[PDB]
């Protein structure tokens, strides 16, 4: 259960 | 404001040396100075805002979880007490964190977000807003967390409705968008079932939007939907 | 020092907290903290130190390259014309950098070094000496830079005459400062041929002693004079 | 060239 991903710094 | 003798020029052109040298204290503190000079943001200007105090906030939120964590261990059976000391210091990380989000939230009412009248810059602040708000939720615990759980909301609210009027299923803005209100959804709102529809619809819509696309925003677009599968896989 | 209201014991806790956390800044101001209590440090205290301290410039140092190449470019034949931004945000890291290597060197004269009687608190803090004139020296341009590699040299040479005498030639402590010594005499001083005996003799007398370690010690010294190899093979 | 290798941070 690792964190969901958000939006990365692109 | 430290800023306020500098350039608005010199602090964008600063902020981007800044990010070649990942000095994102720094390039947070030059985009601060540009957007306090009271004028829009381009496009580009945007981006090196959300990159500065997404990776300033991103390392906080790293640290406050390995505190946290330490500090839920020392609270359970057979633990040895060990003093304040890691209450204290996660207290510290999370204070320092809550005011970044402060400033962020701060920069949006302060008057990004009023002066935005175009689909690509309201959406992308009210997004942000949701954003900064989730990491407040992230370690809210008191009276207030509800309501910072229905502020992130709203504001995510807000910007999906404007992003299905004004932008097609594919555009990047509006994909980001619902990747981080998915995720809203499955790691504060408790509501992984919302996360999950919210994640499936927005690919698949994207997913038959992709021939009306060019071979770059084509890549753009599916590096994003690949972010709602990972999830998707993750969650199911 | 906003430290002073701190107990001992909860800033070295609190700096090991940093330390799992990647809060390297905060880890280092705990730290000075706890020397400013006046009292020695331990072994483990003194790593401590100086892990924190490392990672804070070492982020420094990998920003002033960055910058300085940027910078380098700009000042190059057909290169546009772009003002004085990159030389200001390269100076303003400098600045910053060489305040850390001002308060490292504060901490071993006021008053570290002076009451370091044991081999190894004296060496180990010479050593750091030496590494933060060599820092001072990478960035150094002006009429002192002669006298900042000297005083990095000084440092070293003393405590390369302590480690001889009073260590074995596996001792970690005494191949850590011989490495670092020999990235002096190679990057700094113009002297590769000095770099490369002293490492190759380094290398040559820690291996003929480590039939003498334990399976840990043997180790902790090996894993050095790969370093010392390494630079060897790019040396030569 | 790459600079020179000096003791990481253990
Ligand atoms: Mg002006
Ligand atoms: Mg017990
Ligand atoms: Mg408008
Ligand atoms: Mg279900
Ligand atoms: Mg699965
Ligand atoms: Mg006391
Ligand atoms: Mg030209
Ligand atoms: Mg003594
Ligand atoms: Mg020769
Ligand atoms: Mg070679």
């Amino acid at each position: 259960f690792p964190q969901s991903a958000s939006l990365p710094p692109y | 404001g430290a800023m306020g003798s500098m350039e608005r020029a010199s602090l964008i052109q600063k902020a981007k040396l800044a990010e070649q040298a990942e000095r994102y204290e720094d390039m947070a503190a030059f985009m601060k100075g540009a957007v306090e000079k009271g004028e829009e943001l381009s496009c580009e200007e945007r981006n090196l805002l959300s990159v500065a105090y997404k990776n300033v906030v991103g390392g906080q939120r790293a640290a406050w979880r390995v505190l946290s964590s330490i500090e839920q261990k020392s609270n359970e059976e057979g633990s040895e007490e060990k003093g304040p000391e890691v209450r204290e210091y996660r207290e510290k990380v999370e204070t320092e964190l809550q005011g970044v989000c402060d400033t962020v939230l701060g920069l949006l009412d302060s008057h990004l977000i009023k002066e935005a009248g175009d689909a690509e810059s309201r959406v992308f602040y009210l997004k942000m807003k949701g954003d900064y708000y989730r990491y407040l939720a992230e370690v809210a615990t008191g009276d207030d967390k509800k309501r910072i759980i229905d502020s992130a909301r709203s504001a995510y609210q807000e910007a999906m409705d404007i992003s299905k009027k004004e932008m097609p299923p594919t555009n990047p803005i509006r994909l980001g968008l619902a990747l981080n209100f998915s995720v809203f959804h499955y790691e504060i709102a408790n509501s992984p079932e919302e996360a999950i529809s919210l994640a499936k619809t927005t690919f698949d819509e994207a997913m038959a939007d992709l021939h009306t696309l060019s071979e770059d925003s084509y890549k753009d677009s599916t590096l994003i939907m690949q972010l709602l599968r990972d999830n998707l896989t993750l969650w199911t």
